[PDB]
């Protein structure tokens, strides 16, 4: 019974880690989107980078 | 290339006009056209069928007030164009529209057709050197001196809240309601 409980908790925790990694560690290394929840507009970045550096200073 | 760009805040209630570098808008007048309702019988009377700003404030009883723009949407462009013509008159600023560039501040989540028609007027009627349309929310933070922050702007025409991160407005979190000062 001690083996049963310990191995059940261990397998359960691995299953929880798969859901946890998707929401925390895996997303923490690379986000699906920036904090703005938008895709990067590459044409806007080329002109905006100059505008935002002076406007945010 | 030009001397100094003119900032024009197209507010629903009052139009705020001045030059970039000015601490306060030098010329602020109500955004409506007043036309005389009563008949002219005697000579040497008030000339003109159009009165805007302090001339309409002093003789308000004579005039019928019509607002060209409701909830930040221009219903009558003929009146709105005449008001922008008054911005460059001898009363306000008193400069050539072709000489100075213009910065206009529009409400968020407006139709594209408004910006397209607005642009046509200042490039065709006024032959402006350059035009830059700006959001109300982003400018409010630049003034306050914060790059990140939620702007709860409850205007005369519309009320809206824009969450802005590092000078960037989150287009999906913007919430605007028609209910305003009017
Ligand atoms: N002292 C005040 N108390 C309450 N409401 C006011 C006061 N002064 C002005 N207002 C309201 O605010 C409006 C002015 O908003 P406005 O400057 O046009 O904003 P925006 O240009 O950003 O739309 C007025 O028309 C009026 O309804």
């Amino acid at each position: 019974k001690i083996i049963e409980n310990a191995e059940n908790e261990y397998q359960t925790a691995i299953s929880e880690n798969y859901q946890t990694m998707s929401d925390t560690t895996f997303k923490a290394l690379r986000r699906q989107l920036p904090v703005t929840r938008t895709k990067i507009d590459w044409n806007k970045i080329l002109s905006y980078k100059i505008g935002k550096e002076m406007q945010n200073a | 290339i030009a001397n100094q760009p003119v900032v024009i805040d197209n507010g629903s209630g009052v139009i705020k006009a001045g030059f970039a570098g000015d601490q306060i808008p030098k010329y602020c007048f109500p955004n409506y056209v007043g036309r005389p309702k009563h008949v002219r019988v005697m000579a040497g009377a008030l000339e003109g069928d159009i009165f805007i700003g302090p001339k309409a404030e002093e003789h308000r009883g004579l005039l019928s007030i019509r607002y060209p723009m409701e909830h930040g949407i221009v219903k009558d462009w003929n009146d709105m164009e005449r008001i922008w013509q008054y911005v460059y008159s001898k009363d306000q600023l008193q400069t050539f529209s072709e000489e100075h560039p213009v910065l206009l501040t529009e409400a968020p989540l407006n139709p594209r057709k408004n910006r397209e028609r607005a642009a046509e007027v200042f490039f065709e009627t006024f032959n402006v050197p350059a035009l830059f349309i700006s959001m109300q929310a982003v400018l409010s933070l630049y003034a306050t001196g914060r790059t990140t922050g939620v702007v709860l702007d409850s205007g005369d025409g519309v009320t809206h809240a824009v969450p802005i991160y590092e000078g960037f407005a989150m287009p999906h979190s913007i919430m605007r309601i028609d209910i305003a000062g009017r």
